[PDB]
RNA sequence: GGUUAAGCGACUAAGCGUACACGGUGGAUGCCCUGGCAGUCAGAGGCGAUGAAGGACGUGCUAAUCUGCGAUAAGCGUCGGUAAGGUGAUAUGAACCGUUAUAACCGGCGAUUUCCGAAUGGGGAAACCCAGUGUGUUUCGACACACUAUCAUUAACUGAAUCCAUAGGUUAAUGAGGCGAACCGGGGGAACUGAAACAUCUAAGUACCCCGAGGAAAAGAAAUCAACCGAGAUUCCCCCAGUAGCGGCGAGCGAACGGGGAGCAGCCCAGAGCCUGAAUCAGUGUGUGUGUUAGUGGAAGCGUCUGGAAAGGCGCGCGAUACAGGGUGACAGCCCCGUACACAAAAAUGCACAUGCUGUGAGCUCGAUGAGUAGGGCGGGACACGUGGUAUCCUGUCUGAAUAUGGGGGGACCAUCCUCCAAGGCUAAAUACUCCUGACUGACCGAUAGUGAACCAGUACCGUGAGGGAAAGGCGAAAAGAACCCCGGCGAGGGGAGUGAAAAAGAACCUGAAACCGUGUACGUACAAGCAGUGGGAGCACGCUUAGGCGUGUGACUGCGUACCUUUUGUAUAAUGGGUCAGCGACUUAUAUUCUGUAGCAAGGUUAACCGAAUAGGGGAGCCGAAGGGAAACCGAGUCUUAACUGGGCGUUAAGUUGCAGGGUAUAGACCCGAAACCCGGUGAUCUAGCCAUGGGCAGGUUGAAGGUUGGGUAACACUAACUGGAGGACCGAACCGACUAAUGUUGAAAAAUUAGCGGAUGACUUGUGGCUGGGGGUGAAAGGCCAAUCAAACCGGGAGAUAGCU
RNA sequence: GUAACGGGGCUAAACCAUGCACCGAAGCUGCGGCAGCGACGCUUAUGCGUUGUUGGGUAGGGGAGCGUUCUGUAAGCCUGCGAAGGUGUGCUGUGAGGCAUGCUGGAGGUAUCAGAAGUGCGAAUGCUGACAUAAGUAACGAUAAAGCGGGUGAAAAGCCCGCUCGCCGGAAGACCAAGGGUUCCUGUCCAACGUUAAUCGGGGCAGGGUGAGUCGACCCCUAAGGCGAGGCCGAAAGGCGUAGUCGAUGGGAAACAGGUUAAUAUUCCUGUACUUGGUGUUACUGCGAAGGGGGGACGGAGAAGGCUAUGUUGGCCGGGCGACGGUUGUCCCGGUUUAAGCGUGUAGGCUGGUUUUCCAGGCAAAUCCGGAAAAUCAAGGCUGAGGCGUGAUGACGAGGCACUACGGUGCUGAAGCAACAAAUGCCCUGCUUCCAGGAAAAGCCUCUAAGCAUCAGGUAACAUCAAAUCGUACCCCAAACCGACACAGGUGGUCAGGUAGAGAAUACCAAGGCGCUUGAGAGAACUCGGGUGAAGGAACUAGGCAAAAUGGUGCCGUAACUUCGGGAGAAGGCACGCUGAUAUGUAGGUGAGGUCCCUCGCGGAUGGAGCUGAAAUCAGUCGAAGAUACCAGCUGGCUGCAACUGUUUAUUAAAAACACAGCACUGUGCAAACACGAAAGUGGACGUAUACGGUGUGACGCCUGCCCGGUGCCGGAAGGUUAAUU
RNA sequence: AAUUCCUUGUCGGGUAAGUUCCGACCUGCACGAAUGGCGUAAUGAUGGCCAGGCUGUCUCCACCCGAGACUCAGUGAAAUUGAACUCGCUGUGAAGAUGCAGUGUACCCGCGGCAAGACGGAAAGACCCCGUGAACCUUUACUAUAGCUUGACACUGAACAU
RNA sequence: GUUUAGAACGUCGUGAGACAGUUCGGUCCCUAUCUGCCGUGGGCGCUGGAGAACUGAGGGGGGCUGCUCCUAGUACGAGAGGACCGGAGUGGACGCAUCACUGGUGUUCGGGUUGUCAUGCCAAUGGCACUGCCCGGUAGCUAAAUGCGGAAGAGAUAAGU
């Protein structure tokens, strides 16, 4: 599994 | 690092043995299932 | 000719490209089936305290496993069958046993049948622990059998408060316990979904849970239907009919009457006699008949050819109530096993008939005629029928009759008339299903298919657990499975030799493809820009031809030329998809309906269930069509509208119907793949959270509370001084515990750590071993945290192929 | 990057106006070929010099075919003179294709016309298998460290032996539990497994190995808790629970030392013990409970005292006279060990003791316990370390000589003492103190009921039997367990050497165990872990992140503020080595001999030998530096928030968030409210308003004002309105 | 001011220079008294600000010690990948070109390096929107319901007083 | 900083929550195949083979500037003031080279010293403790150390004469 990485914008 | 297994004979027994699955009617059921599909070790008792 | 100059100039291939040749890897294709799949016709539908199902451990000439079996342990007795061979398999060998009937094998009937498991002497972490009683043994240490669970029923004996009693208690007899596929009855009972949302409704009384029973179950002998004629229990099939109806009158749900079939069976109690053991049924013996559980016989070919081998070819025969199949060195009627037919049972057992006992009552007369019931009020449920005008059925609740001179029903209700007699019971057949047995069948599969499993597969393996769950078939006719020689490490591997038809079948073994990776040859390629090809084309190489030149490979050079799919107004697009190959992978099936084509019959067409030696024939029950109009009654080639139409609407000349194929539609998953989720039943607190019980741990070094003593002070205190004391969610700091900062690591050493620092470190501390709390629930000094690497509702299985107007 | 002719270039090769040419498309026309369609000529289901015309194409509609598997045709036909399949080649049709052949293979195949479909694959981040790419690139798993000689072997950086070096040593050593399950030992082998090689291995293969009256388990006993006759409850299933019955992590009988195996040992052997039952004998005899009582039996913290483990020194015994100056010396090295058990009952702890008497109590009884009185004794009893004696004329023991397979085996074997230091172990389940007020049961002791009191039974002494069964190897902070790994992780208990140090910190070492399963070179950038740095010193940066710095003991000294405790280790400063002296080894501690005393011993009082041993001062002395290394606070000032210790998002947030003591409101009279449960019941609580629940606030200090309209809650009930029912 | 939008409010202090900090002002966009107000010693891996010390944090890096990186031998991955004979520029173009046009440049091939581009790799986008999607949660959304409460009847009978 | 999940204030909302209002805390992965670029090689070619030294087509680097002095207190200006042009000197920044000097480093040189271990012991040494902690320091490397560079001059020009 992974987890949703968060380097995206808004 | 401390994982979800910590090996314990007497309460590996007392938690899915022969006589624990068998004490319940739920527990005898499977047996029944294990049974009907032809498990070589019905329970987990040695 | 030499020397210069200018111009041109092949030959190089580190490597690479293309073509070809030869290999490697790989296991596709083809061929094969002691495995599956779907059925047909039968049988058998249970097993178990006389200890089951399912296991554990043993048991051999046996090291393991499989298959048997149980300390009498791949078996023992007996009765049959059968027998010249035989000691199950991998799997040889060894040691043996038999050969005309005590080898072995098969069947019937027994004996033995460890341990666990309803498990039953008690306990327990299944295959283990611990007994009690009694009988009998003695070597005086013990030993061997038997009995000792619970519940229900029955009978004895005893036996409280409490005098009898009763409860209770102790024995003794019986019975039940568990397991197992589906089918059946009953008690409970979803949601997803459909309605393009969603409440009623649908899904659906489905999934699932629980109880009970049988080979079937259930139902069943009219207080039924009909309609003034009648039918005459129940169950099942085809119609009636997608009709009448039900329904946010939406989605959808959906009869009955009646008809055609399958199969038919009726009785008993609510009571006493006169008769009398009548009929009938159930037990059992007793035979017969017919099966079942081992078996017996079972026809008929030679020659020659090819070939390793003949069953093939070519000749000439023979059998057939046997040309069903299988095997045999390639395709066998006559080689073998069988098949068609004809036979067989010591013993056990089924079925049927007869018969004997043990119960069982037949017939006649006179009576009796199911009451907290029917009905009603209230609340629901079941009837196709959702409260609607709603009959009828069941009742949680509250009431409550008549009772044969009487009641029930005839879809509100009343009258009339028909029909039946509830409130007590029993009942075969036609019907449903297949865990299992036997035989047989298939325009069913042929190793990625068919069961998950053709193979020691529910195994290996994964998960705490429930549960999930594989991969893996083929040498050859016969192992003849390669003696021997050689290289090598007394290897591996290879070369010879030999076996065989073939080793181009050598166990990494039938056939052996493609991607991919090599060796060789031909050509091209080191000044040359891009979907890599195409059109043109020299040169070289090569094969034919005879010089006509063609053919093949390569290809300098040159014109033109920005992959494919999907999705889009539009893609070279820098939009999606794809590393490649091979295999697999998506518009089907059932029913109904309409249309077209085609065939048949034709104002008719055609049957369905079912019968049936049965794709025939029977069965016309029905269905469609030939007549429509109108809401309907009704009328009718007309009819409706209206008072009426000169009218107007719909009809009237026009062939349909049954098959087959096809195009649509409808219900089912409906072309395939994919949700996040909802519901149901289970598995998880060996991780973590909290709690409970019982244990353990916290080096060392500081600070010095209260209190106490002795002084000083006070009338006594207070107060004060000194000394003792050792208080604290106190201090510093290891173990231990925490995890604040930074660096590293980030396809880790590690699916959260390491290094250097950091906080707590006698406490609301920390830790071991057990225990308890379970999923809309737990637990939480509270972050939606944690609850087995998963948490704004765990995991597993089921509903389930949920749904997906999206990709 | 010229970039505004496509470029070159052009003064016409531009533009304007006339022409005549030419180039230019799959358009048009020619010359062939195919197909659709329309009306014809004859003939026409067919077809004919037909003729005219049409033929780009997605969604989609219509029409016609190919090929695949299976059925009939087909007991036919094709086929060991080579079928299918595969792989080449040639031919052929508009196409899907077809035909034939060479090679491969070695047994099937199938015309024709019909019939039926699991009937045609490039894509679905499709599924399964195989094989590429990156690529011989990354990596080969802690920077604790290796080196050499010899040996074995086909082969040695990795194995064996030897000699060095390095690492751990509160562990990286030793022993266990839990857990694993043979990994243990020996032989043999190197395919696979080991991140390399491997002769080696926790790998493969074959043997061997686990010995118990005392250790555990089992057993007796109970905790939480589970199950649970009857019972209560619940549609069914089932739930709860009494009597009971299970359930250790707790309570209960007993063994030590020495020796020995390749691998086992409190298990075997040697030596010396102990315990519980059974039986028998003998003697004396009140026994006896499903009963009573006692006992078992229990906290935290703290304080010492007495000890031992253990260590040090001396003595003794044995050995050494030193690879290079010195070393017959106060020198160097080693050894100097002995248990349980038995006897003694010590330091010390606890308690008054002994009789008689009475008594509605201990579910009945009791001689016991608990009570009441009286008498008399100045003691008695209980517990308990340790020491000592015995065990032990033994064992062990440096070493010795002989043999031998480097092992070994056999024999012999000296001293085997004292002082001092000293635990976290023992006395101690004690003592003292505190509040938060600290299991049970059985074994065990005792008491009597019923039932026996000739008996039985009890007590005592001997003899004797019996002590079963199961576990026992090995790993066990790790390569054997939990982490997919021979994984820088995790994993409970026990043991605790020397020097320095307060210490289990830390450094260096002992015993013991290891160098971490790829190496060898090179000595670039760059990255990681570190060292040092001229001058400046936060100019860096969101930010002194990080690093640097501070760091010990003694002493001096220490502010605002404060809840008077603190703040505070505030800050700041001084002294630290070595030698000598005071005092050759002091003060202190320990304490023998000796000498007195004893109702006599493990005695008391003297006594001071001998050991151990700071601290201070003075003098001297070395260095740049004496808390010299390791180890080891940066400090101060202002301010926001929270009182504080604590808790929290396992895995990006440790906070001002949560908790918190305190405060207030409110509910709750106990069959409590409330909560879990269809219910029974349970929790609340075996508690009772000085209690409990809920809510908000959040130490402490000073305080907490106004609004009851709205919305809740509480109280009232006259009237209005209003259900089932009638 | 964890509360002040205007706003870096104004004044004072600190600095050479202070949108932060500290002290005040009140103009409180939009504090306020147990959803407590104001103060408060001590405490804090608490936030902000300042000073001393201290330093490679920096001016401005240099050198050195190790472990990699590099070479050799042995063993030997991974993510990715339509196929490639895979240049620059300008222009064009599903509108940011290795592949089109024009033009320029470039012998064939490794090794060590750097990451500008290949709209690089990872993961059917979490933002936005959509679906008559899902889920939790809220409430005076709707419809219900457990529970609580009211009454009638039943279990449930007989005197008396108003 | 903005931009998740925690928390808080003000504000809005009955509430869950919301706010280009504010406050505190809060995971930045990739071993380079191709293009590109910086270096460094191999192969072949350049017409016999080979060893050297060159020509320069072409490409790159480099191109900054202050202040004093002289001209000159002159031109200009009433004065206050104060040059053009031209010539010197001395700096800043930048670049290159170098290590003589000034320094850094110099875990490979020498010494001091702490704790402990060993060499039998003493003495003298060695190991370990960050190179144990320090004091110095050769060569080399190196800057902060010291040399040098930017030009002048031509050609053709821009604006302008
Ligand atoms: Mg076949
Ligand atoms: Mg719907
Ligand atoms: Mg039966
Ligand atoms: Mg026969
Ligand atoms: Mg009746
Ligand atoms: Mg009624
Ligand atoms: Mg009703
Ligand atoms: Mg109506
Ligand atoms: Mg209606
Ligand atoms: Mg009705
Ligand atoms: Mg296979
Ligand atoms: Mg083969
Ligand atoms: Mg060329
Ligand atoms: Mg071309
Ligand atoms: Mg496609
Ligand atoms: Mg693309
Ligand atoms: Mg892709
Ligand atoms: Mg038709
Ligand atoms: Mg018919
Ligand atoms: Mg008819
Ligand atoms: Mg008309
Ligand atoms: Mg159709
Ligand atoms: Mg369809
Ligand atoms: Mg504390
Ligand atoms: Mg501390
Ligand atoms: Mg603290
Ligand atoms: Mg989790
Ligand atoms: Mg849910
Ligand atoms: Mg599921
Ligand atoms: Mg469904
Ligand atoms: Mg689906
Ligand atoms: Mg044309
Ligand atoms: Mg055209
Ligand atoms: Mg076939
Ligand atoms: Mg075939
Ligand atoms: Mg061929
Ligand atoms: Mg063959
Ligand atoms: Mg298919
Ligand atoms: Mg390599
Ligand atoms: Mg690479
Ligand atoms: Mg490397
Ligand atoms: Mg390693
Ligand atoms: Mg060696
Ligand atoms: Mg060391
Ligand atoms: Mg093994
Ligand atoms: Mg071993
Ligand atoms: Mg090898
Ligand atoms: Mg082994
Ligand atoms: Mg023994
Ligand atoms: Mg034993
Ligand atoms: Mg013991
Ligand atoms: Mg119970
Ligand atoms: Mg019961
Ligand atoms: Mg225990
Ligand atoms: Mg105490
Ligand atoms: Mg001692
Ligand atoms: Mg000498
Ligand atoms: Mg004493
Ligand atoms: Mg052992
Ligand atoms: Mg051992
Ligand atoms: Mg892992
Ligand atoms: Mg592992
Ligand atoms: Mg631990
Ligand atoms: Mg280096
Ligand atoms: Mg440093
Ligand atoms: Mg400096
Ligand atoms: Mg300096
Ligand atoms: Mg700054
Ligand atoms: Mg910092
Ligand atoms: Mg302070
Ligand atoms: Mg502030
Ligand atoms: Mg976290
Ligand atoms: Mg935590
Ligand atoms: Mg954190
Ligand atoms: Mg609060
Ligand atoms: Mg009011
Ligand atoms: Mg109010
Ligand atoms: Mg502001
Ligand atoms: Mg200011
Ligand atoms: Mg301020
Ligand atoms: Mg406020
Ligand atoms: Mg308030
Ligand atoms: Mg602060
Ligand atoms: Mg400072
Ligand atoms: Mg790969
Ligand atoms: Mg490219
Ligand atoms: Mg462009
Ligand atoms: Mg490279
Ligand atoms: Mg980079
Ligand atoms: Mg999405
Ligand atoms: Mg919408
Ligand atoms: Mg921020
Ligand atoms: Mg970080
Ligand atoms: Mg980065
Ligand atoms: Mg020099
Ligand atoms: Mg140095
Ligand atoms: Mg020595
Ligand atoms: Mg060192
Ligand atoms: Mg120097
Ligand atoms: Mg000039
Ligand atoms: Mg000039
Ligand atoms: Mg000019």
């Amino acid at each position: 599994a992974a987890a949703v990485r968060n380097a995206r914008w808004a | 690092m401390k994982r979800t297994f910590q090996p314990s004979v007497l309460k590996r027994n007392r938690s899915h043995g022969f006589r624990a699955r068998m004490a319940t009617k739920n527990g005898r059921q499977v047996l029944a299932r294990r049974r009907a599909k032809g498990r070589a070790r019905l329970t987990v008792s040695k």
